[PDB]
């Protein structure tokens, strides 16, 4: 049961919907109006948080899902969305086009903690893990590559 | 003279229009079962004639 | 894609138990009994009791991941009643309704070859 | 108290100096401290939009010491770009005060708290005013260009008269309790008397200056012929003045933010640059292109369709055939160091751009590249560019056209006017000796061209009181307008929105009214695209509404109508009895299956359909034009995502209504048009009817509601038009008939524009929202009994009245079949809640 | 179900307006003390009472002219 207040005088139940899985990881973005969800099973569903509603579905992945992350800058035309794994993996979405940008299954315990970044589309992205491991990526538009490792010494969590 | 009886009552893109304030709108989504399970119960020979 | 956790669905005398653990039998996950959520004292052995400790245990179950569970259903053996009461039901019927896959019921009462 | 001391930078002081704004300030600002209702009459290029509200600033405007003025500073641009644009500019030009600057461009947007002195939108302040009726914080308004004679400002205007008449009343005999309202006005024309000196805008007669300025000389050209694709032709133009002509920059009045950016993306591509800063800035102006901002904003003139028009080259031609190589504008050299391919720094320039564009404008070039603008009305008056010296004129403004009775109502790009296009073309000689090109010839500037018109005279009185109710102002029958509209057709407005059901009997706009409101078109249309979200009949009614809206599609009697004409004739009377007929005989199912009929054809079969079946090309084209754009709109305004919608093809395109939904767009199109209904004559007069079935079809007498009933025979007697399916087939008509218009004809028979049958029971359901019937008390004479729940609910059986006969002052109307409903009791009448299924 | 020429009014309201508009109201008593009691209440408990309140001063004007 997910329920929305908004802050202001009006602190009423705006709008409420009935998600499918239990979840456990939400975000919303850089910017307001986004808001990411993902069950217990392979379900990212996102939400525009004005007119309060299911904009995309993602069914896309496998098992339940760790940490997710936006990409945002306020008034762009690329609007990513990142989306971890308990079964180590990072398969990033787009939200402009609704399709699986690039499939990435590289690691070994849950993908808690990535981020997404750009350095001059550039768009280096950062996925830690209950592993010990960072594992930063170039991550262009078209197609894709690795960069340096740089294992930390932990269990990160949100490794901003 | 002859009235009639009428009631009169009451996919998905793959673009985007942001905003004037950057804040981007994406298009609706597409529509979203309970399970497949099976329980087997044996019989005890006695009961079976009134089963 | 599922995975699985057996129940062991203890449907003792003046209490009952559910904790499900991974199918091995170490790894205990969410213990609880009829008495942590009742507050009596006389039916910590309830029917509702039960129910409410099996969705507590399928909430917790749901959170750490684990979807289908193989169910086992234990009466308190030994040379007593050896057979399962009614809080064994309640909580398979609990579980059973709480979006949880269910498989393989069966029951691991010890049996006697007469003991004393 | 006095004042509180001020600081500006050195540059932006000395062009404040060099500007001839500055020479007035003092008289300005005396005629202030004098009168509170100042006109200023000044223009573009002098400096008056930017520098008067930080010359109010210095006079003490939102200085907190002084007890007579400590409030806020309101500067009300029509236009939000113009908004943002002015807010910078004034943040820059205060410099160190410069963060008491702000701006508020929608509803949305509240007041943001480092500012007093703050610019904002036209609708912005009317909704304020509209919940603040007293306007206690704004202790100044400033009505900058409001010579543009909007809809925005003369509602403006006209409220703000009253509002400082009633401010400065409650002033003047304690300034404690109650402060002042300094009202500032401005214009770019001198034509300010219909603001100033009208008795029924200001019985006191304010006063009245001027601050104008200097204009280096503007040579304007007008070429030998006119073009046809005037953004080929100002293409072609500007590619020869980029090559050829000394520097100076460039403004291109276009029409539209397509147009805007095809050219944009071309003058990249002719004066392209190497270098990754210029072509990524290039390519982020040309990547960040549109935005909306429906309903939770101000609206302007960028709707960008609800436009019927139709084109050719005959038909421009023969609109200008009083115009009956060595080219003017084409004669100083090309200077040195001035390649004929230089770099462009390009820049479009329409309302619907992101600030982050709309703050490029005014960068310099790289060295080497000449800038350049490609813009709209934006820079006009509000506006101005400081660098061009060539501009370049189409002539043609997307504003608001509509013509009565008729079926013509297009929000198209027209002819702009010749004050308007002298100002526009003022703007070629303002850096230096310039060159304007205006698109076309004199013979056609001096003819279609004409001199000085308001957006209330273009546009409909009914959508006008309608926007009045939404801003909330109920003493509108004696309202000061610069224009004030006939009273007849105002008082004809307000009843024909109660009869739509936007305004209720004590006159306060409904939901359904602010949803029709909201809407750039008619009430009628916008009650028909309102209601018709039920049951799958939206594609069917936005065919219909488009058809109404672009005009008659058929030919038939502009034509034949000895040896080849009867073969002729029948082969077209077979085309009408083919596909455009299968359904009913009522009207205008024919008008829905011909559009229908438009997607059972490929693309390449396009013409044959046309010359067959006897339909126009280019009417026919732009209703499959507009069907889209009019469901775009109205998906967009009333589904759930108000920006983002797409329009898909087939579902624009068709499918087959069976029953059902043809008798329930039936009780759409009676929602559209419920006070345009007709009864034959025998259910009122029926001795005078002489009802039989050899009088002739367009004989049949009929009836219109509301209208009066003299002893005379004919005056309510208006008959069917020979363009329908009666006068064609003619049985028997049913009883309750529907019109869009009428049209009398030469032997004074007032025929009609007929379009459907409704017998009692959705005529009902329809007029029941409306305020056109008045119901009965419950009859039990012989049927069966009320039946109460509670002294307050009803269950009752009961007649209603359509025409309100009761003390009938001989406005004509008819009682209905009895229906069943489902009563409220409010406050001592009875209204109806439901009908009750059988 | 329904039934046909039910018009707009009944003859109590009709003749009641008509008497209001002339003046007088004799023959609305006339009828009014010669109709049926059950039919009284069943029209005198309908009066349309709302803001402008024309049938019920009419209907107390003609209890004035009555007695
Ligand atoms: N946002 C802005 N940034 C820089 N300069 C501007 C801006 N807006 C207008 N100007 C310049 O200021 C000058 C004064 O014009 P302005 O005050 O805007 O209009 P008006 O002449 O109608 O009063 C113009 O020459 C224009 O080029």
């Amino acid at each position: 049961q997910l329920l929305k207040i908004f802050h202001l005088k009006t602190g009423k139940v705006v709008r409420s919907m009935k998600i499918s899985s239990p979840s456990y990881i939400l975000d919303a973005d850089s910017t307001s109006t986004l808001l990411a969800v993902g069950g217990t099973d392979g379900s990212i569903i996102v939400v525009d948080i004005e007119n309060g509603y299911i904009t995309h579905s993602f069914k896309g992945h496998g098992g339940t899902i760790s940490s997710l992350k936006f990409y945002g800058q306020l008034n762009s035309k690329i609007w990513l969305l990142a989306s971890g794994d308990t079964n180590g993996m990072v398969k990033v979405w787009d939200l402009v086009k609704r399709k699986c940008l690039h499939t990435l299954q590289e690691h070994t315990s849950a993908v808690r903690g990535l981020d997404i970044i750009e350095v001059p589309p550039s768009l280096n992205l950062l996925s830690g893990g209950r592993d010990d491991i960072i594992n930063l990526w170039d991550f262009n538009m078209k197609k894709k590559c690795k960069l340096l490792k740089t294992l930390p010494v932990n269990q990160q969590v949100e490794s901003c | 003279e002859d009235d009639d009886d009428d009631v009169l009552l009451d996919h998905e893109s793959k673009t985007v229009v942001v905003d004037d304030q950057g804040k981007p709108r994406f298009t609706s989504a597409s529509k979203t079962k309970i399970k497949f399970e099976s329980r087997k119960i044996m019989v005890p020979p006695h009961r079976m004639t009134p089963l | 894609s599922q995975v699985f956790g057996v129940a062991r669905i203890y449907a003792s005398f003046n209490d009952t138990f559910v904790h499900v653990t991974d199918l091995s039998g170490k790894e205990t996950i969410a213990r609880v009994t009829g008495g942590m959520k009742v507050k009596a004292d006389r039916d910590e052995s309830s029917p509702y009791a039960a129910m409410l400790a099996a969705q507590d245990v399928a909430a917790k179950c749901k959170e750490v991941g684990i979807t289908a569970v193989h169910v086992k259903i234990r009466a308190t053996g030994g040379t007593r009643t050896k057979t399962p009461g009614p809080g064994g039901q309640a909580a398979l019927r609990a579980l059973a309704r709480s979006g949880l896959r269910i498989g393989r019921i069966e029951d691991v009462t010890p049996v006697p070859s007469d003991s004393t | 108290a006095f004042y509180v001391e001020v600081s500006r930078s050195d540059e932006i002081q000395k062009a404040r100096i060099q500007l001839p704004v500055f020479g007035e300030e003092h008289k300005i600002m005396e005629a202030i401290h004098h009168n509170d209702v100042v006109i200023i009459c000044g223009e573009t290029g002098s400096g008056k939009t930017t520098q008067v509200p930080q010359f109010l600033y210095e006079a003490g405007f939102g200085a907190e010491d002084s007890p007579d003025y400590p409030g806020m500073v309101g500067i009300t641009q029509p236009r939000r770009v113009a908004a943002v644009s002015m807010a910078e500019r004034v943040a820059n030009e205060l410099g160190d005060h410069g963060h008491k600057v702000g701006y508020q461009i929608r509803f949305d947007s509240t007041a943001k708290e480092d500012t007093k002195v703050k610019f904002m939108t036209d609708g912005v302040l009317l909704r304020e005013m509209m919940h603040d009726f007293k306007l206690t914080k704004y202790s100044s308004i400033i009505i900058d260009e409001a010579h543009e004679r909007n809809i925005n400002t003369d509602i403006l205007i006209g409220m703000l008269s009253r509002c400082v008449r009633l401010r400065a009343k409650l002033h003047k005999e304690n300034p404690i309790e109650h402060k002042k309202l300094k009202l500032i006005i401005m214009s770019a024309t001198l034509r300010v008397s219909d603001f100033s000196e009208n008795k029924t805008l200001f019985p006191i007669a304010p006063p009245v200056l001027q601050v104008d300025a200097r204009q280096f000389p503007v040579s304007i050209h007008f070429n030998r012929r006119t073009a046809f694709n005037y953004t080929d032709e100002a293409f072609r133009k500007t590619c020869k003045i980029h090559q050829k002509l000394p520097p100076g920059a460039i403004l291109v009045f276009l029409t539209g933010q397509q147009e805007i950016t095809h050219m944009v993306k071309r003058l990249r591509k002719e004066f392209p640059f190497k270098k990754n800063s210029k072509y990524n800035k290039d390519l982020e102006t040309p990547v960040s292109k549109m935005g909306i901002n429906s309903k939770t904003t101000d609206l302007e003139a960028e709707d960008i369709d609800f436009s019927v028009q139709v084109i050719d080259q005959d038909k421009f031609k023969s609109a200008i055939r009083y115009e009956e190589e060595e080219e003017e504008g084409f004669e100083e050299v090309l200077t040195e160091g001035q390649t004929a391919n230089d770099p462009l720094y390009v820049l479009p320039l329409y309302s619907l751009l992101p600030t982050k564009e709309q703050m490029r404008v005014f960068q310099k070039p790289p060295q080497g590249s000449r800038l350049c603008i490609v813009a709209t009305n934006v820079a006009e008056t509000s506006l101005t560019i400081p660098g061009v010296r060539y501009v370049v004129d189409s002539g043609r403004s997307k504003e608001r056209k509509y013509n009565e009775s008729n079926g013509v109502q297009s929000f198209e790009v027209g002819w702009v006017s010749k004050a308007s296009a002298n100002q526009r073309s003022g703007r070629a000689g303002r850096t230096g000796p310039g060159h304007c090109y205006r698109l076309y010839s004199s013979a056609v500037f001096e003819h279609d061209f004409e001199q000085f018109k308001p957006e209330i005279l273009r546009m409909p009185v009914e959508s006008i009181v309608l926007q009045m109710k939404s801003m909330a102002i109920h003493n509108i029958i004696n309202f000061p307008f610069p224009t004030p509209p006939d009273r007849v057709a105002l008082s004809k407005a307000i009843q024909l929105l109660q009869y739509l059901g936007a305004l209720d009997n004590k006159e306060m706009i409904t939901e359904d009214g602010k949803k029709m409101s909201l809407f750039p078109l008619s009430p009628r249309f916008s009650k028909m695209l309102l209601v018709s979200d039920e049951k799958a009949c939206l594609p069917y009614i936005v065919a219909i509404v488009s058809a109404l809206s672009v005009g008659d599609p058929f030919i038939n009697e502009f034509e034949l109508g000895p040896e080849l004409k009867k073969e002729l004739r029948s082969k077209f009377y077979k085309s009408r009895s083919q596909f455009s007929k299968l359904d009913k005989f009522s009207d205008v199912f024919r008008l829905l299956s011909v559009v229908s009929a438009m997607d059972y054809v490929p693309k390449e079969q396009k013409e044959i359909f046309m010359k067959k079946n006897f339909l126009r090309g280019k009417l026919m084209e732009e209703i499959v034009k507009l069907r889209k754009q009019l469901m775009y709109i109205i998906k967009s305004n009333t589904s759930k995502e108000n920006i983002a919608v797409v329009i898909r093809n087939e579902d624009l395109k068709s499918d087959i209504p069976s029953v059902i939904q043809i008798k329930l767009l039936k009780q759409m199109i009676c929602a559209g048009f419920v006070d345009h209904v007709a009864v034959r004559a025998d259910v009122l007069f029926p001795d005078d009817a002489k009802i039989t079935n050899r009088t002739s079809i367009i004989n049949i007498p009929y009836i219109p509601v509301l209208a009066t009933r003299t002893p005379n025979i004919e005056d309510c007697f208006v008959y069917i038009h020979p363009t329908s399916i009666l006068n064609n087939l003619g049985e028997m008509p049913p009883k309750y008939m529907l019109y869009y218009s009428l049209h009398l004809g030469g032997n004074n028979k007032t025929r009609m524009n007929t379009l459907c049958d409704i017998a009692s029971t959705p005529l009902a359901n329809i007029a029941r929202k409306g305020l056109l019937l008045t119901y009965s008390k419950p009859l039990t004479g012989q049927g069966l009994k009320t039946v109460n729940l509670s002294p307050t609910e009803r269950y009752c059986y009961v007649v209603p009245r359509f025409g309100s006969t009761v003390d009938n002052d001989l406005k004509i109307g008819w009682d209905l079949n009895p229906i069943a409903v489902h009563q409220k009791k409010q406050k001592g009448q009875w209204t109806v809640i439901k009908f009750i299924t059988r | 179900k329904v039934t046909g020429r039910l018009g707009f009014e009944s003859h109590f309201t009709k003749q009641l307006r008509e008497g209001s508009q002339s003046k007088d109201y004799s023959s609305l008593l006339a009828t009014l003390i010669n109709f049926s009691p059950a039919a009284v209440d069943l029209e005198i408990r309908s009066l349309n009472s709302f803001e402008p309140f024309d049938e019920i001063v009419w209907f107390i004007d003609a209890l004035t002219q009555g007695l």
